[PDB]
């Protein structure tokens, strides 16, 4: 009879890290939930990915369906008269694929408004309505998307929207490290809830929409979402929790910022910027507005990276430098 | 009652 050993078996525990994402609505923090899903996880299997059919369906009509509503808002007229009757149905069958199925006049009629002229007139204005990022990805993938027998790809749930009602989490190991992060969105909580959130947060992930510069604003909004984020930001810098706390800057969507800032003036946004219009200019003078907040700059650092958060590669890349900056401060 | 985070953070 040989005694047994210790449980642990000589290993050590695992050194703990709390991650707060904290972001505006479509900053793109559940997106970096994802992406560590499929990085440091095992992925999505097919019995996970078919949970999603449902939710691109959706997607994609809840989608079609705002650009159509906008051209009524906007005062733009179909490039030919008869998409006025595929609208209609599309309004009629908008609940068709609640049951995971899209039938094949429901994918005809998107099709058909898709391709219209004043429906894509209205897909490049998406600024005045704030049209979510992923629309064009399913629209322009349709004929796929369409068939019975689909399944959604990996990229197709990286880029899936869903509602958040309690605690998003995710978990994973990485050099040794066991990583606890939580996604934080705007809602409504108790303070209790706050201060257990908030407690003990090794790093935070602040998610900015670089190309949310030249979105219009809501009604009874008292400024524009840059600014909301900025603010934000401000409130996470100079806070007395995070004194301790790596405060990371996702720039992201720069890959959206880069074909906007050739169309769009930075101007919309910081009507005081005289600089050029170009990428790399006004994406300096963005994160330099996002730093210069940070009121305690030889104390505490800002670590700021430019991300493609729907980019597997440029994650992995930009959250392997993340985790050696939060090595290096423990 | 009920707060979003950045009210509660300001709320010091
Ligand atoms: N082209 C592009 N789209 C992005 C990027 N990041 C997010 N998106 C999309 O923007 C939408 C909102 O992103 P999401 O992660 O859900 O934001 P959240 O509300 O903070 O969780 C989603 O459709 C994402 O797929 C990006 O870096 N580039």
């Amino acid at each position: 009879l040989v005694p047994r050993g210790s449980h642990m078996d000589g290993e050590k525990a695992a050194k703990e890290v709390k991650l707060l994402l904290l972001g505006a609505g479509e900053s793109g923090k559940s997106t970096i939930v994802k992406q560590m899903k499929i990085i440091h996880e095992d992925g999505y299997s097919e019995d996970e990915c078919k949970q999603y059919k449902v939710v691109v369906y959706s997607n994609t009509i809840q989608s079609i369906i705002a650009i159509i509503r906008a051209m009524g808002r906007l005062k733009i007229d179909f490039g030919e008269a008869a998409r006025a009757d595929d609208a209609r149905q599309l309004f009629v069958l908008a609940g068709s694929a609640e049951e995971g199925v899209m039938t094949s006049e429901l994918a005809g009629v998107i099709k058909r408004l898709w391709r219209d002229g004043g429906v894509q007139a209205c897909f490049s204005r998406s600024r005045e309505y704030q049209l979510n990022d992923s629309a064009s990805y399913y629209l322009n993938d349709l004929d796929r998307i369409s068939q019975t027998n689909y399944i959604p790809t990996q990229q197709d749930v990286l880029r899936t929207r869903v509602k958040t009602t309690g605690i998003v989490e995710t978990h994973f190991t990485f050099k040794e490290l066991y990583f606890k992060m939580f996604d934080v969105g705007g809602q409504r909580s108790e303070r209790k809830k706050w201060i257990h959130c908030f407690e003990g947060v090794t790093a935070i992930i602040f998610c900015v929409a670089l190309s949310d510069y030249d979105l219009v604003l809501a009604e009874d909004e008292e400024m524009n979402r840059m600014h909301e984020s900025m603010k934000l930001f401000d409130s996470i810098c100079n806070n007395k929790w995070f004194t301790d706390t790596s405060i990371i800057l996702f720039l992201n969507k720069k890959d959206l910022f880069e074909e906007k800032i050739k169309r769009s003036p930075l101007t919309i946004c910081y009507p005081e910027y005289t600089g050029s219009n170009t990428y790399e200019e006004a994406a300096a003078y963005i994160q330099c507005q996002f730093e210069d907040l940070n009121r305690r700059k030889d104390t505490k650092e800002v670590y700021t990276h430019f991300t493609c958060a729907t980019d597997t590669k440029n994650v992995q890349f930009v959250f392997d430098a993340v985790t050696d900056v939060i090595i290096k401060n423990n | 009652s009920r707060v979003t985070w950045y009210d509660f953070l300001m709320e010091d």
